[PDB]
């Protein structure tokens, strides 16, 4: 098996991308995550407000 | 109570009322 070292890579560099922009976005997951904390259903529309 | 019904959809479960016809 000398196919499993490079999805493994790969997988990294998505872990990090995805690490690296949640960083720059962290306010928003926060508000969402209490949002969604407060109010027990999250649809759409309130996911889009409160992508503001 | 305790249940799981979202809080936009409650009015959805009740029955209007509805005026009775105005013209005989």
């Amino acid at each position: 098996l000398s196919n499993g070292f490079f999805r493994s890579n790969t997988r990294s560099e998505s872990y990090q991308y995805l690490s690296n922009l949640f960083i720059s976005n962290g306010t928003l997951l926060d508000r969402m995550t209490k949002t969604l904390l407060k109010k027990r259903w999250l649809f759409s529309d309130e996911m889009k407000i409160g992508f503001m | 109570r305790e249940s799981t019904m979202p809080d936009r959809f409650r009015y959805l479960t009740k029955e209007a009322p509805d005026s009775p016809i105005i013209w005989p």
